[PDB]
């Protein structure tokens, strides 16, 4: 056993000498450079993944396969097509390059309207009904998923996605793009059944609309024939319109297939040496749609980077990590972590006895201005103290310059790897990244190439290895510490502020004859349970580990126990009532409660009453699970 | 319906639109690059000449597609002719990596729409395109891959003498 | 095996809807090795040693519990155990309607049973993995 | 600077690059206007010729602009060539009406070239202009008058057999 | 990669460089089967004339199809030319039956190309194949088969009066 001081040497030292942009550019080779998912040169490059494990002499090495359905794009062209109200008579403005993954395969024509990001304050600032028509959006802020699913929610009956000048700042017009709109994670066709036979897919988060991406030439061609001007509130190009003229609209055929395809997740282990059935997991995405240099192969880079570390550290320099360490290459993840979520759904509710901490390396190395983070509470405090020693690539200060980051932090979302395990499967989970106040450009084309990387980041290996440096900090301390790096009070200060919301309504909880009070014991409740798991550990033999497996078992089971027990997983996986979707989560139960000033019928007062309801009996049953002995209370 | 259609598709048409439209761009592309050479600080009369009828020869394609739209019944409809990507073309090797590149884009396009129109099973539209349009490309495409070997060997850009002579030999 | 042996008696009935049972005997087969394995094990574990046999007690404690069904809601079907509890989702609800398909009534509800097919197999892999132990040994 | 600039104003500059525009756009209406003649449901063979003179005699009136921009020293910039004001254009009289308002534009603006070019103090572009632009305006003009007046008198838009007659005998 | 090179896959490559040497191969049986008619102890000059020009034609096949290898920016890769099957061509109507048979397999071997360029959804190779060679083949195999039935009809081979009548007559 080496002291952590030893630890953070070596790490270090060995990063010192790594080579980081070797294996990017590797990875962009012509044996790999297009590698959608379950294509021959995904799976190249997951063969050669696979070797790389073998090589490093990791415990052991697996493959996790996988049958799913995903959808490409037909032989025949998707088009965008301009329609002559007068005598009906077609333009085709583009066959785009790319496609949007999950659109409904249909054809549609309808008058055109702008409505910014799409987000849902976009449509309700609206001037202009969506109502039976196609929607152009600009991309960002929120998920393509989200977009359609919020003009869905409008009787949209089609959407058009462009990257604006503004948010991406590209030269060529004419990049076509890709992404998804399943509102989730996963196989969304996943029948619980084998078939031939054709089953409807019910609560699935498919898209009932046709979806696709456009050039941004495209798209301004499409303005040429639309009026009205934008706010200038949306900050974006003067090229931009809001309406088609009166005598035209426009056409969308969307033909993408379901293509059934054999992804494999490739897996390493590095076993533990006191509790090797604990694991932390850190994964990264080996699939893109173009090259994918920045969404794909920086990660999977780090990923091979780290493995291999950790093997030398272990077998050279006498590392022994008390718990487990995989390391996961998931295919897939394009489409939506769907290799990911479908590993993680073997193990629904048994998984979070096993992973502790899963780490994301997806979309690591984006840009130098800002080192941002996502995660659950759980890992506040591993990560603080990483920020408090690491340092920045090439500033040369210590990542941590902010004692109130904390409050700042924004929660994961779907696109990320990260978000399935913490709130479908109630592992804690952390992304962080190296980026800019900007998007990454060239995420999704053609463009994600080493050389645009190398090029916009000429300290890519520096930084790379910034990136590595926190993610192995985060792994060393997690199987090194006999405690578990878990801080579970942080989830006090969640609740509190909760509360603290919720308590600006003490008047409306009384107009409905309502009391609060089992609530407030909930967590009055979990706070004595953490209270009384900190005594314990502060009381506890550390060289016991017998007691430290029981104390570290009940630290491990926090995050699951914030999963919503009154909600099946199918209808809505993501159970978090903290970080979950869903009218389960407290969020939600806010949500509702602040539809109560209007007096238009959009409040649900019954509803409430349900979600006031589960909310504190979820919150008493973690306060219960924590507790520990049933004659202590 | 017009009393001439018959196996034209909708999107056929619109595809048709869509390649008048790019037809008429590049001869405003070549347009420019012509001029350029006209310049008294450039100044490369052949270059000049050759693009302005490569220009003219666009103008032709564009026309012999609104000819073909009507012939099938289908309705013109015309969209703003964008200027071109550059105001300055740098060299004569600099113009013609850019009409290369320009007729390689407009091969694709010529491409993609007889894919449509086999998909579509438009088999005078497919002989149309492949009769008028398709070695016409791989002609121009051709030629203009022999210039830019010829002035890079020659030593251009930076040989002001190689792109005079090439003007001379080549152009002349 | 006494729930598969029964499920047998159909092996016909299980053709003639296209369908496999091989997905079903393999966790069966998976959970005989995960409760093997176990067994092993604890003969090997020193009785002395309280940290293995509560690592080696803790999964015996969650055998119980891993046949709850995880694809049905508790508040909508509280009885979620497989073997024990009430619904669509128990081992006997399967051959219920599936013994349903000797009489060609309506009754029988071929799509219900290639669900619940689906979700028992599920279930029953899902505790055959719990019971496996270390990620790495498979 | 040019090395060949002289007494040449940058407003004067700027006024050809305007004017350049317009002749390419007076081509694309022209163009237009010409395809729509060639309609099977239009089908009058010799407007549609008539049109495409015109047309391709705009595309010259640009080149001759472009040629002076660089005479003179200027730098030539351009813009997009804007669609035609319509798609269809009714009848043979309403398009010779459209002409003739185009034409009168144009004349309007070539005017306002001379005025600049007058306030500049610039005899060669004044002289310019008068060569090549403003009798040929006040010609085309005359005919566009002299066409709309006949096929008033003949009875258009309303008789189909006026616009025959005329297609045979004014532009045959 | 070459800079012209756009939709042409290498497998299509690779066949036109076998199609090229088929069209040696056939210009080298012509070339024999010409100088056996012009041996003292065949002496039928028009079959030689015949032949000598059926050769020249293949090598002209081949030619056009090494112009076309460079014009898509493939590679032109030579192999040997083999000898022809025979030395020794009998009579009359068997070289013409040889021919006959050459012709059927060159024929054959252009389908399969354009097989594969439709496969590899290559139109312009389509075209290229469909306007210089099928038709072509097509003519010489019709012609080859008329003259084989009028040798057969006539009497030939063991009618010498029929294979020199023949000879003056239908390729004199």
């Amino acid at each position: 056993r080496l002291y952590w001081d030893d630890l953070k040497r070596k790490l270090s030292e060995k990063l010192d000498s790594t080579d980081f942009t070797s294996t990017i550019k590797l990875l962009n080779e012509n044996s790999y450079v297009p590698r959608e998912a379950g294509s021959q040169k995904d799976e190249n490059l997951a063969l050669y993944v696979e070797n790389q494990f073998r090589e490093f002499k990791l415990s052991k090495v697996w493959r996790d396969q996988h049958f799913v359905k995903i959808q490409v794009k037909d032989s025949a062209q998707n088009s965008v097509i301009i329609v002559d109200k007068n005598g009906r008579l077609v333009y085709l403005v583009e066959n785009p390059g790319g496609y949007v993954a999950y659109s409904k395969a249909a054809t549609v024509t309808g008058k055109l309207v702008h409505a910014n990001f799409g987000t849902k304050k976009d449509f309700e600032d609206l001037y202009t009904p969506v109502n039976g028509s196609i929607v152009i959006v600009r991309a960002g802020k929120i998920t393509f998923a989200e977009k359609v699913a919020n003009a869905e929610s409008l009787n949209a009956i089609g959407v058009l996605i462009y990257m604006d000048q503004t948010k991406f700042p590209i030269v060529n017009a004419e990049l076509s793009f890709f992404g998804h709109a399943h509102l989730g994670t996963g196989d969304p066709y996943t029948p619980g059944f084998p078939s031939t036979q054709f089953p409807p897919s019910r609560s699935s988060g498919l898209p009932n609309i046709p979806v696709q991406t456009i050039s941004r030439a495209a798209a301004e061609k499409l303005f040429g024939n639309m009026e009205g001007d934008c706010p200038s509130d949306w900050k974006t190009d003067s090229t931009c319109r809001m309406v088609t003229s009166e005598s035209k609209n426009v056409k969308l055929t969307v033909s993408n297939v379901l293509k059934e395809i054999k992804i494999l997740n490739i897996f390493g282990v590095i076993k533990g040496f006191v509790e090797p059935d604990h694991y932390v997991v850190v994964g990264a995405q080996r699939d893109a749609w173009g090259p994918g240099a920045a969404k794909s192969g920086v990660g999977t880079a780090l990923l091979l980077k780290l493995a291999q570390m950790f093997s030398d550290m272990v077998l050279k320099d006498g590392f022994q990590p008390s718990r487990s360490i995989i390391f996961a290459s998931w295919s897939a993840g394009d489409f939506g972590s769907v290799g990911a979520t479908e590993w993680l759904e073997g193990y629904l509710s048994s998984l979070h006895l096993k992973a502790f901490t899963y780490i994301n390396l997806d979309k690591a190395v984006l840009g130098t201005s800002n080192f941002k983070v996502s995660a659950s509470p759980l890992l506040y405090t591993l990560i603080e103290k990483t920020m408090q020693n690491v340092k920045h690539p090439v500033t040369g200060q210590f990542l941590y310059q902010d004692s109130n980051w904390a409050s700042k932090v924004e929660k994961l979302t779907l696109d990320n790897a990260a978000f399935p395990f913490l709130a479908y499967s109630g592992i804690p989970a952390v992304s962080f990244c190296f980026c800019e106040d900007t998007d990454y450009p060239y995420l999704g084309t053609t463009m994600d190439t080493y050389k645009e990387l190398i090029e916009r980041i000429p300290e890519l290996n520096k930084v790379a290895r910034a990136a590595a440096e926190v993610a192995g900090q985060f792994v060393i301390k997690l199987t090194h510490d006999v405690e578990l790096n878990l801080d579970y009070e942080r989830y006090n200060s969640q609740l509190l502020s909760f509360v603290r919301d919720l308590n600006q309504y003490r008047a409306d909880i009384k107009e409905m004859g309502l009391s609060l009070q089992w609530l407030y014991s909930a967590r009055g409740d979990f706070f004595r349970a953490t209270s009384r798991l900190t005594t314990d550990f502060g009381n506890a033999e550390k060289t016991d580990r017998f007691v430290m497996k029981k104390l570290n078992d009940r630290v491990m089971r926090v995050e699951y126990h914030f999963l919503s027990p009154y909600v099946s997983p199918k209808e809505s996986p993501f159970r978090h009532v903290f970080w979950g979707s869903g009218s389960h989560t407290l969020p939600a139960l806010l949500e509702n409660l602040k539809l109560r000033k209007q007096n238009n019928g959009a409040f649900n007062e019954t509803l409430f009453r349900n979600q006031l309801a589960l909310a504190t009996w979820t919150i008493q049953g973690a306060a219960n699970a924590l507790s520990g002995d049933v004659w202590d209370i | 319906t017009s009393q001439v259609r018959q196996n034209y598709h909708q999107d056929s048409e619109a595809a048709i639109n869509r390649q008048i439209n790019l037809e008429l761009y590049a001869s405003y592309v070549y347009l420019s690059m012509s001029y350029y050479f006209d310049r008294d600080d450039v100044a490369l009369k052949n270059f000049a000449k050759y693009f302005l009828h490569q220009s003219h020869e666009e103008r032709e394609h564009a026309e012999k597609l609104m000819k073909l739209q009507n012939q099938r019944g289908g309705r013109i409809f015309l969209q703003d002719i964008k200027k071109p990507d550059c105001d300055d073309w740098e060299s004569g090797l600099n113009a013609m990596e850019c009409a290369l590149h320009l007729e390689k884009n407009v091969n694709q396009s010529l491409l993609e729409l007889h894919k449509l129109a086999t998909d579509k099973n438009d088999p005078h539209l497919c002989d149309f395109i492949e009769t008028h349009y398709l070695n016409e490309q791989v002609k121009a495409i051709k030629e203009l891959g022999d210039h830019v070997t010829n002035l890079r060997k020659m030593g251009a850009p930076e040989s002001g003498l190689a792109e005079y002579l090439f003007d001379k030999h080549t152009l002349g």
